[PDB]
DNA sequence: CGAACTGCCTGGAATCCTGACGACA
DNA sequence: TGTCGTCAGGATTCCAGGCAGTTCG
């Protein structure tokens, strides 16, 4: 509805912004005179602006929104090969714009992959066996991160385009598969690790099975055994064609044959050969069965086993399961209480319960809020459990993760309750929300309890939780099972030991209270040394200590806390009695008029460049331009010079200050002596007659800064300056210039830049169900005139805890990126108002006038900015974000933070000539915003916005039934330095070593991380490669020659020894504390190389020095 | 544990502890009814410190009962960097681990600090014989000392029957140095054979710069044996470094 | 009529945040 | 692409000995 309007606003605002820009620009003070940014339509612009053809996307649009994007693609790209809107060139250069668009189609256009990353597709024959085909594709930088998804796209469109072009199949040469396993193993091996461990007969049967050959390009300078192959100009290593096929084939097998199911081509039952092969692998009670059926999972298992890979090895909590808490959400997150109290990626929950220790007093209680959480974070004695984080449903897991099982919620008990009630004494009603006068009245009448305690139960049942009494008071009615909350963890414990505390509590002191006919009880004082406190203290229950009481050791439990483990065991009136394949809760059920269920089952488990100043050598280390201006000396550069119509002043900058216009751009045959204008490059077909060579815009020439600087000072008339250097090395083709001014700004401001040419932040969000004012900082007439009149139920705005639905463009910002932002916008005004004089359209002068404006967001492999709205801020160093803000490829593309800008920014600074020529970085270039992601308005709205608290009573009965995970039917109908490292790691070992309580053993990163550091260090100490001090350049050789022959002075080595002296101490504490096999000998290995490499020169008649390192060595050579 | 030791002006024990902090930084100050007493044992078991100071140094001195206290090297060199030539310095200790010092003059100074215990194992070191002494004075020491510093860190002493050497060797650089009962640095000498030793400089330069040049230097040592350099503050207290040479040549 | 006894103040030097470098995964 | 060590380097404050002003047989 009214959400049109508010985005006609927003690009109302961005017109308004953009004719801002293009009057500034109608100047022309830089080499640029069109938007560099422009706004996409629709996914058909996306593509158009990353590849076009420009005039393809009524095409587009029509096949996609006429017969779907898949076959719409295949059509389209049929249509570009065949050339229905005319010729481009050769058929290499069609197939590589058909596969270049179909990529970014199937994409959505937001990689850049087959923009910069796959540089070139050329066909090449086979000239030693039969005269087949191999595809020629010289690749370039960013293809090392494509994305296994990515690549398995393009295997899958190259296929399809040789297909089409019917080329011959390439017969797999026995030296061709010999390289190639060798430099598979290689990259396994010795290069970097790898995500997908492959296996020679499958790379083998792979390189098989492709019908024409693959030709990469080259990565690194490591050389094979087989010198000289047939086919590769060169010997080096192809990992980045390696990393392409194995995660495109080995690891996207589900993607592959959803593919291949969706286009319907032959040749690719190998995969489900893959499948095959990774294919593989009366005394009955339900908990019995249900442990068999988890034995049976073995997805737990295994991912309990992968997980070996990080962290500290063997490090678990016998205490509590390696696991947490399963409440099944659309579409993880733990409480910050445990964090407080303290490895993956984290996800902050605060709104829920935590986790529950004992402290020095020897009392035990449980993490409640941030108050009590800071107050006890540091008195802490054991870890008992974990807490109840939230893994959800909605989550895209694959390779047959089975299911996890669920647990007996408060939820899923109330309305369990109500729609017993409702069948049995005919009363309708409606949960999940405020229940209707009538029905909770004649509710509140069958019940004995009150209307409007049901209505807060009904509106929250975690926080109007009712007393124990009245608990078993209506449990007494129905036999519902027992309270969740109120209910302790007994999965881990044999019945034969209930036995003993059955005893111990008949053994105890008990006084009793009954509310309602439920003859319950009130309290209960025990003596911790009539039984043994090992389970008694891993229950879990807050209980209270006493010492002086004529006994060392008392313990008291009292109501609502001793009816919850007195009222399920009966009161102590029945005998308990131990029985096999029969779990706690089982016995219970059985010796009693009422069935409970279970709680805990869920076990899931340099250099800091600033400005752009090309000065090289010129400028040695530091590159100082005030520095230089101060010495008087000349700077040999290779850049682009220009040269004004009127006066004829030379200079690398863009516009000429002495007069009143902006000077061309010469062009320069660097072989020759020849010089031309644009035009006369333009007449002469851009060829030299004295030197045949294409006519390039910059030569290598000598300039004098130092006299060249007053121009730029003149020019900016401020003065303000403290430390200020230029770039070193240049990666762009054609190295254009640079605004010097606004460089010069830049550096009066005094903020930070990357090599991308802009200024960007990062800042890491994270997603929540809800959006709450109270927690982001806005008022309800702010949000009023921002727009919004009616609540997420249609109720109006008055309230400031009023809980709403997460806006889609609201910001959760920290305040660090708040005030980087208002310094960027006050260098925006600066450079503003003195380049041409316009007035501040922001007038950002404070943090809070920033809420309104509009800024673009940026991830890694993310070719387009997508366009959000200021409305929020943040206290936390973390913040929050939206699901479409934030999708898949933004969060599984080598970065979790994303880059925030400025829209002035980009239009004033961005050009695509600060990208390099060949090779690239994390991304190419912001080139295109993106703001219209409409989540089916006229088709799913109610699927878009019915998304929050929901729980699915059929899923919730038919978890325990080891139903298939994969069950897209079932899932669409539910859905509908050295100090704080090491400060870090002793704290770590510390607090688990508190909650196993002083049992642990040795761990392997440690030597894995040793090993080679050792194996390292005497390849650098074998090596020695050395640089000159001043002669930053020149690289000395081994070989000492004294001193450097251009600088008489010191020669900077690599000495690498002072990290491994510090790593020496960690593995000396560590083999101290726990000992271990199997390592003592490394340990005197690299003890015994540090000395004799310095071969403790002195020593007194007492010495007697402690090391366990000794005491073992003596050991062992007793035992020898 | 209470104790009051009330001194005006107490730069040189500030200069000492400053020193010892610079040796060191684990040390207790044990209190008894006698006085005050520190032994500083080595990280690298190669030097020992130790001090004594009798109730006949400071002005006021009123202790309770004898007992082990101990106070962070750290935090006392970040308190003597405000100590006035011209100040009173008042030690309070009472139950509590809380300690003051105070400072009376123009403005009534008193800083508050928490006390932690250190628990350095104290043995008697054993006797040895010496063999070799002598008592010269600090400044022609510190300077020999500052001049041999820059060339090498071995400096041997030599010492004979009424004969003193203090050298210097290297590759390029050689220093000699030589003493009699008749020059400018030498007190008085008990040599009773033929000795000579070399020893490290950088611990013996940072002691002797942290001493000041008019005081006196006690030097006991052997053909080989470790030497110890002793000296006395105000007549009544002691103060004695023990280091052990190298085996090198 | 000369000698210690300070201020002080400026040279000499110790300390340290910043700017280069290389190492692993 | 994230991390961790080393090195020099110049700007800074703190210490010490020389220049100067001053009260004593
Ligand atoms: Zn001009
Ligand atoms: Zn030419």
């Amino acid at each position: 509805p009214e959400m049109k309007a508010y985005f006609e606003s927003l690009q109302r605002e961005i017109d308004r912004a953009y004719a801002i820009a293009r009057k500034a620009r109608a100047q022309g003070k830089d080499p640029s005179f069109d938007v560099e940014v422009p706004q996409a339509t629709d996914m058909a612009g996306r593509v158009e602006s990353l590849v076009g053809p420009p005039g393809v996307a009524e095409r587009i649009r029509e096949l996609v929104k006429e017969y779907g994007k898949e076959i719409a693609a295949l059509k389209v790209v049929d249509e570009i090969i065949e050339g229905k809107f005319g010729d481009l060139g050769s058929k290499e250069k069609y197939a590589e714009q058909a596969v270049r668009t179909a990529l970014a189609i199937l994409t959505e256009g937001i990689v850049s992959a087959p923009l910069e990353g796959i540089a070139d597709v050329k066909i090449k024959r086979n000239e030693w066996a039969d005269g087949s085909e191999y595809l020629a594709l010289y690749y370039a930088g960013p293809i090392r991160s494509s994305g296994g998804t990515a690549q398995a796209l393009s295997v899958l469109v190259g296929d399809y385009v040789r297909r089409k072009l019917g080329l011959d199949r390439f017969k797999p040469s026995d030296e061709h598969i010999e390289r190639m396993v060798e430099e598979v193993d290689l990259y396994h091996r010795a290069v970097t690790r790898l995500q997908y461990h492959p296996e020679a007969d499958e790379v083998r049967l792979a390189m098989r099975n492709i019908p024409i050959e693959i030709t990469g390009e080259e990565t690194d300078k490591v050389e094979v055994s087989h010198r000289n192959v047939p086919g590769v100009e060169t010997n080096h290593l192809r990992g980045g064609a390696i990393l392409v096929l194995a995660e495109g084939v080995l690891q996207k097998a589900k993607k592959l044959v959803k593919y291949i199911d969706k286009m319907g081509i032959e040749g690719w039952d190998w995969i489900k050969e893959f499948v095959e092969a990774k294919e593989k692998g009366v005394e009955k009670g339900f908990y019995y069965e249900l442990y068999e059926k988890f034995r049976a999972n073995i997805a737990p298992n295994k991912k309990y086993t992968k997980e070996i890979i990080g962290g500290r090895p063997l490090f678990a909590e016998p205490s509590t399961n390696g696991g947490f808490r399963l409440r099944y959400g659309r579409s993880w997150s733990v409480n910050p209480a445990t964090m407080l109290i303290l490895g993956c990626i984290v996800t902050p929950a605060t709104t829920v319960e935590g986790p529950i220790v004992r402290l020095k007093n020897g009392s035990v209680v449980r993490v409640d809020d941030y108050e009590t959480a800071l107050k006890v974070r540091n008195e802490v004695d054991e870890i008992l459990y974990v807490g109840d984080a939230l893994v959800n449903f909605g989550d895209f897991v694959e390779n047959n993760q089975t299911l996890l099982p669920a647990n007996y919620v408060e939820e899923w008990w109330v309305q369990e309750l109500v729609q017993a009630i409702k069948d049995l004494y005919e009363v309708e009603l409606q949960p999940f929300a405020e229940n209707d006068r009538e029905a909770v009245e004649e509710a509140a009448e069958y019940l004995e309890v009150d209307p409007d305690f049901l209505w807060n139960l009904l509106k929250d049942p975690l926080r109007v939780k009712p007393d124990v009494e009245t608990a078993i008071h209506l449990s007494t009615v129905l036999d519902i099972p027992f309270h969740p909350y109120y209910t302790l963890y007994w999965n881990t414990l044999q019945p034969e030991e209930v036995e003993e505390l059955q005893k111990a509590l008949l053994g105890a002191q008990i006084e009793w209270a009954e509310f309602r006919k439920n003859r319950f009880a009130k309290k209960v004082v025990l003596e911790n040394d009539k039984n043994i406190k090992r389970y008694l203290e891993l229950l879990g229950l807050p209980h209270r200590l006493e010492r002086v009481e004529k006994k060392r050791k008392v313990i008291v439990v009292e109501y609502p806390w001793s009816a919850a483990l007195l009222t399920p065991l009966g009161n102590l009136e029945w005998e308990f009695k131990a029985k096999p394949f029969y779990t706690v809760i089982d016995i219970i059920n059985e010796n009693n008029r009422i069935k409970l269920r279970d709680r805990g089952i869920s076990w899931i488990g340099k250099p800091p460049v600033q400005v752009l100043f090309p000065i090289g050598l010129a400028g040695g280390q530091s590159r100082d331009i005030k520095k230089a201006a101060e010495e008087g000396k000349t700077a040999r550069v290779e850049i682009a010079f220009f040269k004004c119509p009127k006066c004829g002043h030379v200079g690398p900058e863009h516009l000429c200050p002495v007069c009143g216009t902006r000077k061309e751009l010469l062009w320069h045959c660097p072989k020759c002596g020849a010089d031309y204008p644009e035009s006369d490059a333009k007449d002469f077909n851009y060829r030299c007659p004295k030197c045949d060579v294409e006519l390039k815009p910059y030569a290598e020439r000598e300039i004098k800064p130092a006299d060249l600087l007053r121009q730029a000072m003149d020019n900016v008339k401020v003065y303000g300056i403290d430390r200020l250097k230029g770039v070193k090395g240049m990666t762009s083709g054609y190295k254009m210039a640079e605004p010097l001014e606004k460089g010069l700004l830049r550096v009066k401001n005094d903020v930070y830049v990357f090599k991308d040419g802009t200024i960007r932040f990062d800042a890491t969000d994270a997603p929540i169900t809800h959006f709450k004012p109270k927690e982001i900082g806005t008022s309800v007439e702010k949000l009023r005139e921002l727009g919004y009149t009616h609540d997420f139920e249609g109720k109006p705005l008055e309230r400031d805890d009023q809980i709403l639905e997460l806006k889609v463009q609201d910001v959760i910002l920290p305040y660090e990126a708040g005030r980087y932002l208002l310094k960027v916008a006050r260098f925006i005004d600066d450079l503003l108002e003195k380049f041409y004089g316009l007035p501040r359209f922001y007038n950002a002068e404070k943090m809070e006038d920033l809420v309104g404006h509009l800024v673009i967001g940026l991830a890694p492999h993310t070719s387009a900015g997508i366009i959000g709205r200021i409305i929020g801020f943040s206290d936390v160093l973390v913040g929050y974000a939206h699901p479409y803000y934030h999708a898949a490829k933004r969060r599984n593309c080598d970065g979790d933070e994303d880059a925030v800008m400025l829209l002035l920014d980009a239009l004033l600074n961005f050009s695509k000539y600060y990208l390099p020529e060949k090779r690239g970085g994390k991304m190419d270039a912001p080139l295109v915003v993106t703001t219209r992601l409409d989540p089916r308005e006229v088709d799913s709205e109610v699927h878009n916005m019915d998304v929050v608290r929901y729980y699915p009573l059929e899923f919730y009965k038919a978890t325990y039934e080891l139903k298939s995970p994969k069950e897209v039917k079932v899932i669409e109908r539910v859905e509908d330095g050295d100090m704080e490292e090491k400060v870090a790691r002793q704290l770590a070992l510390a607090e688990r070593i508190r909650a196993v309580d002083e049992h642990h053993v040795a761990e392997t990163i440690i030597n894995s991380h040793l090993v080679p550091d050792l194996r390292g260090n005497l390849r650098s100490f074998t090596r020695q490669e050395f640089r000159c001090v001043k002669c930053n350049t020149k690289y000395r050789r081994p070989p000492l020659t004294g001193k450097c022959p251009k600088c008489g002075g010191k020669i900077v080595l690599t000495v690498s020894k002072g990290a491994i002296e510090k790593y020496l101490p960690t593995a000396k504490m560590l083999v101290t504390k726990y000992r271990v096999k199997d390592y003592t000998r490394q340990r005197i290995c690299i003890t015994e190389k540090d000395i004799k490499t310095l071969f403790e020169k002195q020593r007194t008649l007492m010495g007697f020095s402690a090391d366990i390192c000794e005491k073992m060595v003596k050991e062992r050579t007793g035992h020898s | 544990m209470p104790f009051e030791v009330v001194f005006d002006g107490a730069k040189e024990f500030a200069d000492l502890i400053a020193t010892a902090s610079n040796l060191i930084d684990e040390a207790a100050f044990k209190f008894t009814e006698e006085g005050i007493s520190m032994r500083a044992m080595d990280p690298s078991r190669v030097v020992l410190i130790d001090l004594n100071l009798p109730e006949s140094i400071f002005s006021k001195y009123e202790v309770e009962e004898p007992e082990t206290i101990g106070i962070n090297m750290d935090q006392f060199k970040k308190i003597l960097k405000r100590g006035k030539a011209k100040d009173t310095l008042i030690l309070r200790k009472g139950d509590e681990n809380f300690l003051e010092i105070t400072f009376e003059g123009t403005a009534k100074r008193t800083f508050r600090l928490p006390l932690i215990d250190v628990e350095e194992l104290e043995l008697e070191l054993p006797e040895l014989p010496f063999t070799a002494k002598v008592v010269l004075l600090g400044e022609v020491l510190k300077e020999g000392i500052k001049d041999a510093s820059l060339v090498s860190d071995a400096i041997k002493f030599i010492a004979k029957e009424n004969e003193f050497t203090m050298k210097a060797e290297g590759e390029t650089n050689e220093v000699e140095i030589r003493l009699t009962l008749e020059d400018e640095g030498l007190l008085d000498l008990e040599v009773e054979e033929e000795t000579k030793s070399a020893y490290g400089i950088r611990y013996l330069s940072d002691m002797v710069k942290g001493i000041g040049k008019a005081d006196e230097v006690i030097l006991r040592f052997g053909n080989e044996m470790p030497l110890q350099m002793e000296y006395m503050i105000r007549d009544e207290g002691r103060l004695t470094f023990l280091l052990a040479p190298r085996v090198e040549e």
